[PDB]
RNA sequence: UACUCCGCGCCCCGGAGGACUGAGGGGGAGACGGGUUCCGCGGCGCCUGCAUCUGGCCGCGGGUGACUCGGGCCUAAGCGGCGGGUGAAGACCGGGAAGGGGCGUGCCCGCCCGUCGAACGGGGAGCCGGCGGAGACUCCGGCAGGCGCGGCCCCCGCGGAGACGCCCGCCCCCCGGCGACGCGCACGGGGACCGCGGCGGGCGGCGCCCCGGCCCGCGAACGCCCCGCAGCCCCCGGACGCCUUGCGCGGAGAGGGGGGCCCGGGGGCGGACCCCGCGCGUCCCCGGCCGCCCCUGAAAAGCCGGGGGGCGCCGGCCGCGCGCCGUACCGACCGCAGCAGGACUCCGGGGUCAGCAGCCUCUAGCGCGGGAGCGAACGCGGCUCAGGGAAGUCGGCAAGCCGGCUCCGUAACCUCGGGAAAAGGAGUGGCUCUGACGGCCGGGUCAGAACUGGAACGGACGCGGGGAUCCCGACUGUUUACUAG
RNA sequence: GGAGGCCCGCCGCGGUGCUGACGCGCAGAUCGCUCGUCGGAGCCGGGCAUGGGGGCGAAAGACUCAUCGAACCGCCUGGUAG
């Protein structure tokens, strides 16, 4: 010439990494602090 | 219901002041000895504007006293301060705009700016743009000065308290309208976040005491006594009286 | 040749006050980028600011002692009219002070 | 990406080197009756989360 | 790279400062039969040219077995 | 205006007219007085004359 | 091979955590050699590379040879 | 006034603001646009630079004065009141 | 929008033909995310919604090189720590606290955190040519820069009337500078691109013409010498003058004459055995001005200068050295998928034109959930239609009319700024001519005339329908992501 | 000469009408024409801050990872039911 799968397209950030203590995917990489074991 | 406005801007977060690219906090130079004696000279540096204040500002430089080398301050301008200029603080300065002087040494009728309301704290009273105070009186029996503040109130300071010669500098600046959304847009932007202004009246039930209804309209009376707890003080708080007068 | 379209020479491709190049043909007839550095400014008189005269604009550890020199007693620091002022100024002072 | 830590860049590293099929002569060996290795991914189906 | 006058080049290789020296004899435009002396140094290759061909023979003559010497002489 | 202007320094700096004359046709030039360069040749001769 | 016969060049595997100085110095010791440059390289499975050109004055395919590479 | 008859620089804004605002930015845009007499060097020379902030073009010397205006009549006023209890206290002493 | 013939098979490869994307690219590259998808050889059991000899599929082997590019350092908005304080704790809050160095062994100086936080901000220094199958500012060849360390020689300032110049001292205290900064219409300069003419080399077609068509003709970082407008300064001397597109400046010293400084630039010689001239425009950068703000448009590491004090070779030549980590490839990313969605940035030719619009195209890339026949109804997307002209319908919904440029002519009302492209008229192609505007050859534009075509010319494309009134809100702006603008 | 929350209009940013297509979709919100705005109270990227009866809101009970007139996860809990 929407809320849903259009947003989705706009996902290109890491939110979580690699925990140094539990090694899980669970560590914020912005809060530094682990969801899982607490780091 | 939820937290009103006025109770979420106490917890700061996205209410603060915009604080960067500020020259600093204006005061009066601090009291010692070798003024409470005589006499130290400076002289003026710069005028600059600052970010938020409607008053210029003005970089004065001093000589140590303490050592070696020089002291910068950073005072609030009267009106006539300029470039190059020399000024004096002390118990002996002379009558002059830029001078620093106590109240006691201050003739009756004199405009004066940026007092202190109690000795040594570095000027508190007359510091927006286009303020002044006015020397009323003298009392040597109890060493006390009463002065005129802005707002027509009229106060005693003791006399040992500093001040400065002249007006705040850039009066004059309210009569002009701002005239456009995006000028007071620009105005509020040099200094918090508190604009624009939804009305009371205009939002539902939930988020404020005045919301709901099917017509727009305050239910009951808009003055709230004193004693009224914080979520509940909105509109007019302990008015003696509503209304246009008209007479003094 | 029919294009003369480039590719960026940095790590990135935003374009900063940093990132400035020009073009230029090489010896093997092809077009290459060449950085645009920064000019800095030469020093600036204290009383004034005003440039001082003499000195080059180029950041200082790259020039050699001689060159960023100015053989006067205040050299550098103000120029030739803030100079006499000064002279004068402390001279009829301390004659009547 | 193309600027990675050698922290991140040693994980993925042991992940490739695992992607492997069971040997022959360890089927054999073994006398094993499933010979495929379900530890294996392929990278246009997986998240590694690494 | 830069130019060097006559009398500080011998000079240079006098204070065993050159490491090579090459003869290149120039036929074709503005560089009309004349010839390039060019002298490997520490920091610096100095590029001198004699106005005419004979000057070569002397100058470089002047300086054999004392530094190594190359020739060109391309004819193409 | 910058072929004017060119032609009338021209003509001063040959002390073909005096610098008060100068003056007043620069200003009538910048006065959008003069259409092209010969209506100002013209105008010049008979002011001199 | 092409690398030692045309830059006078060697090309092997060391541990990860080895420096550029202490391989020279490792060559060196365990070859009796000498060593002009260290060029170094960590593979996408960990490994770490080196390339290992040797002194002018040295052929580097008659100590590939002796080492039994050749 | 070849061009308007009453507008002058409020003739930017179109028709969009109303008669009073307008008039009193006519007269307040012609003070703070004007030229003023350098108080040190006797030239009309002294430009606003920010809200109250007046910069002289020739001598650049700064100053701090009115918005809008260099001089304010209070000032002028209270200077004058300065200068005259100023007189009367060095008489004696 | 799309394939065909032959080798050979609608889909792979080759040649030939015919088309498309159309420089905001279905082009060439990065950031983020992915993680081996990259390369060579082999293959068709799975997948490649048709096939397959193809493949981002399956098997076997390979592939990412740095003193100069980025990270490691700095600080922003922020975050953490801090003798302690508080709470049943977990924990949370925090300036009032005997809070470190140097030289070198004794003395001297000193109130009080962070090698946390930017692969876009700050930052000491890199260019050319060539080589592989997959890597290159990293390899090799050449030519340079920066910062250190070690030897040998090896010096504690002169010129000018002045602005200043010329050959290079360090440590402490204090005073400064650089780093270091908005937006804008214009105007000027440089570079690259683009076009025109000439000369040299190569090619195509040719029924008729053709010195009228196409392609090629290259010169980096760095070193030395000259030039560099505007700006700022020095000397003589003593004024209605100088000057811009616009301005602006002068007794606090103009014009004139003679000088100095800076200028991301140009020329010459080297690098390297350089076809010659000319011009409008485009993009980028820089310059001096002017305008704007109740808006004034970061910081620090690091580096340097001056004053005072205390000390003393400090440069030249020659040698060595420069650790750690990233580096392949991709819109192969997210949406359950090889999904018409979403997804940041860089480079930007020719013609028509006001134009980076629409339309055609060189360079580069490429024929995408498969084909054949037939030419019913009906649907989706389009076109034309006698006479009438809203009679249709809740309602002119939908479609149609108008539209570029030049000239003529424009009302009531009004906050005097508007209304206004009001309303409404006329012209516009091709060819052959005439005049006007510069410079010591160039350039386009504007105006006028004859002739001539089916009473035709903004010939495709692109591109307002207008008027008279009433209600509501003054106006630009915002809103119910997915039924309300 | 070149001002302006001025006008026509490209990319962008939005989302009027056809109540068009689609509605076992290309798609758990897309496609085509037509349309609004286009120097500003403009638009875009990264870093950082605010946490659930709390936040944030040019205000629609809007938004807070397909979830909002009170999110999501596990447990109390095999909660009670004329
Ligand atoms: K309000
Ligand atoms: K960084
Ligand atoms: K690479
Ligand atoms: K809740
Ligand atoms: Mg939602
Ligand atoms: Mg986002
Ligand atoms: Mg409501
Ligand atoms: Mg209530
Ligand atoms: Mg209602
Ligand atoms: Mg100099
Ligand atoms: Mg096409
Ligand atoms: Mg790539
Ligand atoms: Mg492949
Ligand atoms: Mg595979
Ligand atoms: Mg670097
Ligand atoms: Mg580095
Ligand atoms: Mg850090
Ligand atoms: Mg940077
Ligand atoms: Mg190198
Ligand atoms: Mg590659
Ligand atoms: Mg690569
Ligand atoms: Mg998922
Ligand atoms: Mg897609
Ligand atoms: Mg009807
Ligand atoms: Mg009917
Ligand atoms: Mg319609
Ligand atoms: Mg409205
Ligand atoms: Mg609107
Ligand atoms: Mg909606
Ligand atoms: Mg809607
Ligand atoms: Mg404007
Ligand atoms: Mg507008
Ligand atoms: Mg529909
Ligand atoms: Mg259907
Ligand atoms: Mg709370
Ligand atoms: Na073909
Ligand atoms: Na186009
Ligand atoms: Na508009
Ligand atoms: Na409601
Ligand atoms: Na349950
Ligand atoms: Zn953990």
């Amino acid at each position: 010439a929407s809320k849903g799968t259009a947003s989705f397209g706009k996902r290109h950030t890491r939110i979580h990494g690699s925990c140094r203590r539990c090694g899980k995917h669970s560590f914020h990489l912005q809060k530094h602090e682990c969801a899982s074991c607490g780091y | 219901g939820r937290r009103i406005r006025v109770q979420r801007k106490g917890a700061g977060s996205v209410f603060r002041a915009h604080v960067a690219r500020r020259l600093g906090a204006a005061k009066l130079r601090a009291n010692d000895f070798a003024e409470r004696t005589g006499s130290v000279r400076g002289v003026v540096k710069a005028i600059l504007h600052d970010r938020g204040r409607g008053a210029p500002l003005a970089r004065v430089q001093f000589p140590n006293m303490r050592g070696e080398g020089r002291v910068n301050e950073l005072f609030i301008a009267p009106e006539g301060m300029y470039t190059g200029q020399e000024v004096f603080s002390g118990n002996k300065a002379t009558l002059h705009i830029g001078n620093i002087l106590p109240v006691g040494n201050i003739p009756e009728g004199t405009y004066v700016c940026n007092v202190e309301e109690k000795p040594m704290d570095r000027g508190c009273l007359a510091r927006a743009s286009g303020t002044y105070c006015l020397v009323v009186a003298h009392n040597m029996e109890t060493n006390k000065t009463r002065i005129r503040l802005p707002s027509g109130q009229k106060k005693l300071i003791s006399s040992k308290a500093r001040a400065m010669i002249g007006l705040v500098a850039g009066g004059g600046r309210t009569d002009k309208p701002l005239l456009k959304a995006g000028n007071a847009y620009h105005k509020y932007k040099a200094k918090r976040n508190c604009w624009p202004v939804v009305r009371g009246v205009a939002m539902n039930p939930v988020d404020h005491p005045h919301g709901g209804g099917n017509h727009q309209h305050i239910g009951v009376s808009s003055c709230v006594p004193r004693n009224a707890v914080p979520g509940q003080k909105v509109g007019l708080i302990a008015a003696r009286r509503t209304g246009c007068s008209g007479g003094k | 040749m029919a294009d003369c379209r480039v590719t960026c020479r940095f790590h990135s491709t935003y374009r900063t006050r940093s990132k400035i190049v020009r073009y230029k043909r090489t010896p093997g007839n092809r077009l290459t980028s060449l950085r645009v550095k920064k000019l800095p400014n030469a020093p600036h008189c204290a009383e004034t600011g005003k440039q001082i005269h003499g000195i080059p604009r180029v950041i200082p550890q790259h020039l050699t002692r001689q060159q960023r020199k100015v053989s006067r007693p205040y050299g550098g620091k103000l120029c030739g009219s803030a100079l006499r002022a000064h002279i004068l100024e402390s001279f009829l002072n301390e004659e009547n002070q | 990406s193309a600027n990675k830590t050698l922290e991140r860049k040693l994980r993925l590293g042991k992940k490739i080197r695992m992607n492997k099929n069971i040997p022959r002569w360890v089927i054999l060996k073994d006398k094993l009756k499933k010979r495929w290795n379900y530890k294996r991914h392929h990278w246009r189906r997986s998240h590694l989360k690494l | 790279p830069n130019t060097i006058t006559e009398e500080n080049l011998m000079k240079m290789i006098a204070d065993g400062r050159g490491k090579k020296l090459v003869v290149k004899s120039c036929s074709k435009g503005r560089l009309q039969g004349k010839v390039k002396l060019k002298l490997r140094t520490a920091k610096y290759l100095y590029t001198l040219t004699v106005p005419n061909a004979d000057d070569a023979k002397s100058i470089v003559k002047g300086c054999k077995d004392k530094v190594e010497v190359q020739y060109v002489n391309d004819s193409e | 205006q910058r072929v004017l202007r060119r032609l009338l320094s021209r003509y001063r700096d040959d002390e073909k007219i005096d610098r008060h004359l100068y003056e007043t046709l620069y200003a009538k030039a910048k006065g959008n007085m003069f259409k092209n360069k010969r209506v100002l040749l013209e105008h010049i001769v008979g002011m001199q004359k | 091979t092409t690398q030692i016969e045309k830059n006078n060049t060697i090309v092997f595997i060391v541990d990860r955590r080895a420096s550029k100085p202490e391989i020279r110095k490792a060559f060196e010791t365990v070859f009796e050699t000498k060593v002009a440059r260290v060029n170094t390289l960590i593979t996408p499975l960990g490994l770490k590379k080196a390339f290992i050109r040797l002194a002018p004055d040295v052929q580097a395919m008659d100590v590939a040879s002796k080492m039994g590479l050749a | 006034a070849k061009r308007t008859k009453k507008v002058g620089l409020t003739g930017k804004y179109g028709t969009r603001y109303g008669r009073a605002a307008r008039k009193q930015l006519l007269k307040i845009e012609t003070s703070q646009k004007a030229k003023y007499t350098c108080p040190f060097c006797a030239k009309d020379k002294v430009r606003r630079t920010a809200c109250g902030i007046w910069t002289c073009r020739s001598c650049s010397k700064t100053m701090a004065g009115g918005a809008y205006s260099l001089h304010t009549e209070p000032a002028n006023a209270a200077r004058a009141t300065i200068r005259r209890l100023r007189l009367a206290r060095e008489d004696a002493q």
